[PDB]
């Protein structure tokens, strides 16, 4: 019954707004301190401000009334923007590979190929596919991409494999901790991949295979409150970071 | 702005620019802090892979290290050793035959680990007396229980390997050196620093590798612990 | 014998401390309590430096109050330009930790020393147009900790070695060597007359001596942990020592005496640099909370603070002209307050 | 040996300098800092037509 | 130090030659570089400028489209003539000159070499024809159609002294400041608008040529030249 499930959905993805407001604002705000400026904030807050505009696009969604004059641009604007967000996830992936298990050779700046997955093949494949057929993306009923014909590939080829990838890294870095953690296995394990669920995106496992709807619901709503909690309130660096600048304004 | 003010700042611009080439080289290179012993074979293991400060530059998997050993300096580094707060691993040497300068080598692993400046850096341990070690505890001149008592009431742990066999009473005449040094590392600073013990001869080779793979290990940790992952 | 020697030595301590208690008559706060306090004093971060690799740790202002040199301990000398935030010159080094630089009050060589155990003076003005080592100086056992400039031929160097020592550039030897030290030897201030200078060491003290072939003239003693900062008054009657037990002292040349002590309850971290404004009336103190502490040098409190660092502050100073207060810390960056 | 002579004769040395007392040279400073204090542009901030910053 | 140049000779009007220009025991690569022209029995003119490695390169309004470029690592500074008109049969300087606080452009010059071919702030030096005896005192007076004095405090008018059958050598920088090993009886003085330069107790040596030059607007004026006939 499509009851509650459009009730979780709306509560979760407008509680996600206003964490990612803060996770973005708080990004903002310790940006002077040297520990917060790195690749790995750059992927943060882009992740963040792309989960942040699909869902708030989403919520606009979810009354807007169909047709043709708006429900466009809405649905391409919806698709830029949780391709950009899989795309954001993917780089959050490599860079983790790329720093745990390749740890050398990191340090080095890359803001090339990061700025060029994330906000760049998103485009990319948007302009393909409005290319390759336009009218699928106004569909009927609901204002989405087309759920009914082959132009949702276009989203669901490169997502299925970023889940792919962002899945396999995940085996590795859980791999990893398990061998650092066999020197509390259940439990560092456990807390690593709670960790590492918002931003490699392997909750959205259950978008591909559907009660699990309930659960994909309840999890890729609340992804930008899993953001936040365990990358802007849970993390040491930006806690440090908080209390450094309180302080200073305090003084100041 | 004037011409000659202009020129100044393309200056600057030209400056930042070999700054930043000069960065990338520097973040590339891991800094290791060579601090061993006089009679530790430190100026023996330096050689192998080859006043004031000693570098030493070598690259296993075509990545650079920079060792530096201390050299000219007076019998205090309370003070120096704040300049190697952002260095990688310090690489520890101890000297096993000389069991009489192994308590005073014992007393320094500890003013190493629990210094402040250090927190965030890791030991990485070179007991670099194998075969010499081995020479002496095949004789009986050579008596661990002697210089230290207490060696009776110990065993090999489970977790031992003799290298190519080895020999008995050998050993457990390292492993007993190990576990000292390990348990001098072990209660104090849980979850900010680890130490990485290895066996190794003063002309053994690999040992640029085992230094590598403990800079691998320290690295990992360390980027791990960026996250919130461990 | 020895003991007879040592009962000797003690008496004479013993007699320099009972001269020192009589001669203290009235301390600086009961002549500094009725004049009117400095107020909230409220600097600003005008310019901010950037461009360093790694830690500073080191910097001088030069005499004309507006070109700059940085140590950085990744091997780098950059000679900044603090009007324009301009990078004049960016001199590499042989060795890489760098713990002391400075600027020649000509400005034609600049000093730089630290583990490598020799003082390197820099040639700025060669007709070929690139800086280049002009002389090293070896003959420390130990790290250098901090070089000064007399003139353009003479230099004066504190090392690891527990001594000072008097270089004539050009010879490349050392005229003079100061011996007494039971410690490293951290940082050292020229007298404005440059006759005299200050050295504060590990051993809890900081010694006079004179420059024109002489000894240890005074000692001052009353830090509880090592003093690794300097600097004098402007008068050159009076220094402040800044030590890692989060204290300032004052100490005056013309007594042998501690005027005033300044700290405060809620610092507990070391003091790395310290420096005095033009008038005397401020004195500037670096600490390892990340913060700079601005103190009324009269009435000891404080007097204000500039918070805008994010790693330990390592280095400070004052321009001659009292303009500005430069601040090198440990996250590769200098920053003016004025 | 020679060391304790160094010594002895250290503080031989620096016990024969005319202390004065710390009542004076307290207020000099006081002099010092009244005078030069219209010269400190960090104690009263000049404007910013004085300000190189 | 050493600048030396060649590539000229005589050149018919078509319109095509290469001119470059060697340095030796320079920081070359570090430094500007200039070229100035000098027609026969005339005055001074600027040519071109490179600026440090490359990236700010200027040109008079008459030699645009003399393309002018550099060679680092053979220190070679090229000039390319893609037009021979008859008003270019000057003699062409090579010009050091480097862009720091407190730096001295126009330090060193090379050597001309002749190639004979078959909103600008107007420099006034009036006088020509000063005659003086050996132990006088002279005054050469130059004047600018702008102000030569930026706000931030620092004029910008240069004095430069050219012997018979010699290159010009640097005298006074910004109107106030010696160049390195030049006696020490010349002076510079101005208010803006108008300068002038003393030298006090003349030695034999002082005769020559003098030109005043401007370093406000990148289009570089140079004065009409005062000679001392002695
Ligand atoms: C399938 C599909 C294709 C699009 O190009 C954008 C569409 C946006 C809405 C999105 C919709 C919102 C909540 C639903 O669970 C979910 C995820 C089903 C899949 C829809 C998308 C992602």
């Amino acid at each position: 019954h499509q009851v509650a499930l459009s009730s979780i959905s709306y509560v979760g993805c407008s509680l996600s707004v206003l964490c990612l407001v803060a996770t973005l604002v708080t990004f903002a705000v310790l940006s002077s301190v040297s520990t917060i400026r790195n690749q790995r904030y750059h992927i943060h807050a882009n992740l963040s401000f792309a989960v942040l505009v699909a869902q708030v696009l989403l919520l606009i969604s979810f009354r807007l009334e169909p047709g043709t004059t708006p429900c466009q641009v809405m649905a391409v604007l919806l698709h830029y923007f949780f391709l950009s967000a899989f795309a954001w996830m993917l780089v959050e992936g490599l860079h983790l590979y790329s720093m745990v298990i390749k740890v050398f050779g990191s340090e080095d700046s890359k803001h090339r190929y990061y700025y060029g997955m994330g906000w760049g093949f998103p485009l990319l494949i948007c302009i393909i596919s409005l290319s390759f057929a336009m009218d699928s993306y106004g569909t009927s009923n609901n204002c989405w991409l087309s759920l009914a014909s082959g132009a949702i590939w276009a989203f669901v080829a490169p997502a299925l494999f970023v889940i792919v990838v962002n899945i396999g890294i995940l085996i590795a870095v859980t791999r990893v901790i398990s061998q650092i953690s066999a020197d509390s296995a259940f439990k560092l394990t456990a807390k690593a991949v709670a960790v590492l669920l918002p931003i490699l995106g392997t909750s959205w496992v259950f978008g591909v295979l559907a009660v699990f709807q309930y659960m994909f619901a309840t999890l890729n709503s609340l992804q930008g409150l899993f953001i936040f909690l365990f990358h802007c309130l849970l993390n040491s660096e930006v806690r440090a970071a908080f209390k450094h600048k309180t302080k200073v304004w305090s003084l100041t | 702005l004037s011409a000659e003010d202009k020129a100044a700042v393309e200056r600057s611009k030209m400056i930042e620019k070999q700054l930043q080439k000069d960065k990338q080289v520097y973040r590339a290179t891991h800094r290791l802090l060579l601090l061993g012993a006089d009679n530790s074979g430190k100026s023996t293991i330096v050689k192998q892979m080859r006043s004031g400060i000693f570098e030493t530059k070598f690259q296993v998997d075509k990545v650079n290290f920079h060792m530096f050993d201390v050299g000219a300096q007076r019998d205090e580094r309370r003070k120096w050793i704040q300049c190697f707060n952002d260095v990688t691993a310090i690489i520890f040497v101890v000297d096993s035959s000389d069991y009489n300068r192994l308590q005073e080598a014992l007393n320094d692993f500890k003013s190493i680990w629990n210094n402040r400046w250090l927190r965030t850096i890791s030991v990485i341990l070179f007991l670099n007396k194998q075969d010499l070690l081995a020479e002496k505890v095949l004789a009986g001149k050579s008596k661990i229980e002697d210089y230290f008592p207490e060696f009776a009431r110990y065993t090999t742990p489970e977790d031992a390997t003799p290298e190519p066999g080895e020999d008995p009473r050998v050993t457990r005449a390292k492993y007993f050196i190990r576990d000292e040094f390990l348990r001098i590392s072990t209660a104090s600073g849980d979850g900010r620093h680890y130490c990485y013990p290895h066996f190794t001869c003063s002309v053994d080779t690999e040992n640029a590798r085992r230094i590598f793979n403990d800079c691998r290990d320290i690295i990992q940790r360390m980027h791990l612990r960026q996250y919130e992952l461990l | 014998e020895l003991d007879q020697l040592r009962q000797e030595a003690e008496q004479l301590k013993n007699q320099i401390r009972d001269a020192r208690k009589a001669c203290a008559d009235a301390t600086l706060s009961q002549i500094t309590n009725n004049i009117d306090p400095v107020g909230r004093i409220q600097m600003r971060t005008r310019r901010t430096l950037r461009g360093h690799l790694a830690k500073i740790y080191a910097m001088h202002w030069g005499t004309d109050s507006r070109l700059l040199v940085s140590a950085s301990q990744d091997g780098k000398l950059i000679i900044w330009d603090s009007y324009t935030t301009n990078k004049v010159h960016a001199i590499p080094l042989r060795s890489s930790w760098v713990m002391t630089c400075a600027y020649a009050p000509s400005g034609n060589y600049v000093a730089c020393g630290g583990l490598d155990n020799i003082c390197s003076i820099y040639n700025l003005k060669t007709r070929e147009g690139n800086v280049r080592v002009s002389r090293e100086l070896a003959g420390h056992t130990g790290y250098l900790s901090c070089c000064r400039f007399l003139d353009d031929n003479q230099i004066v160097t504190s090392s690891g070695d527990t001594t000072c020592a008097l270089w004539d550039i050009e010879t490349g030897q050392q005229t003079t060597t100061f011996t007494g030290h039971t410690g490293d030897v951290m940082s050292l201030s020229l007298a404005p007359d440059t006759r005299l200078f200050v050295s504060g060491a590990c051993d809890a003290s900081a010694k006079l001596w004179d420059v024109r072939e002489g000894m240890c003239r005074q000692t001052f003693t009353g830090h509880e942990s090592d003093i690794n900062a300097i600097c004098f008054f402007p008068n050159g009657n009076a220094f402040a020592t800044g030590s890692d037990d989060a204290t300032c002292r004052l100490f005056d040349l013309r007594a042998d005496q501690e005027l005033m002590t300044y700290s405060h309850d809620n610092i507990i971290c070391g003091i790395t640099s310290v420096s005095f404004s033009k008038s005397g009336r401020l004195l500037l103190a670096g600490y390892d909370d990340f913060n700079c502490n601005v103190w009324d040098a009269l009435k000891a409190d404080r007097a204000g603070v500039l918070a805008g660092h994010d790693n330990r502050v390592s280095c400070l100073g004052v321009t001659d002209d009292g303009m500005a207060v430069a601040t090198g810390s440990w996250d590769s960056f200098l920053k003016i307050w004025n | 040996i020679a060391q304790a002579r160094k010594l002895v004769e250290q503080l031989k040395m620096e016990a024969n300098i005319d202390r004065i007392k710390v009542s004076k040279a307290a207020a000099d400073l006081m002099a010092y800092c009244e005078a030069h204090a219209k010269e400190d542009p960090l104690l009263t901030p000049v404007p910013a037509s004085e300000n190189p910053f | 130090v050493q600048l030396v140049e060649s590539g000229g000779g005589l050149v018919q009007p078509g319109g095509s030659r290469k001119l470059s220009c060697s340095a030796s025991g320079f920081a070359f690569s570090s430094f500007g570089m200039h070229w100035v022209r000098q027609a026969p029995e005339k005055g001074l003119e600027w040519v071109a400028y490179i600026s440090s490695g490359s990236g700010t390169i200027y040109y008079a309004d008459t030699v645009k489209g003399f393309t002018i470029s550099r060679d680092d690592p053979k220190n070679t500074l090229f000039l390319q003539m893609t037009s021979l008109r008859s008003e270019d049969t000057a003699m062409y300087y090579c010009v050091r000159s480097i862009y720091y606080y407190g730096s001295s452009p126009f330090d060193f010059w090379g050597q001309g070499t002749t190639l004979t071919v078959s909103s600008d702030i107007v420099m006034t030096q009036a006088t020509s024809s000063v005659p003086v005896t050996p132990g006088e005192s002279v005054s050469i007076s130059c004047r600018s159609s702008k102000s030569l004095l930026h706000s931030n405090g620092n004029t910008y008018l240069y004095w430069f002294l050219q012997r018979p059958g010699q290159s010009p050598q640097l005298l006074i920088y910004r109107m106030s400041n010696l160049a390195s090993g030049v006696p020490d009886r010349f002076s510079g003085s101005g208010s803006g608008t108008a300068f002038t330069l003393t030298i006090s107790r003349l030695e034999a040596e002082d005769v020559g040529v003098y030109y005043c030059m401007q370093h406000l607007e990148y289009p570089l004026t140079f004065g009409a030249g005062t000679k001392l006939e002695l």
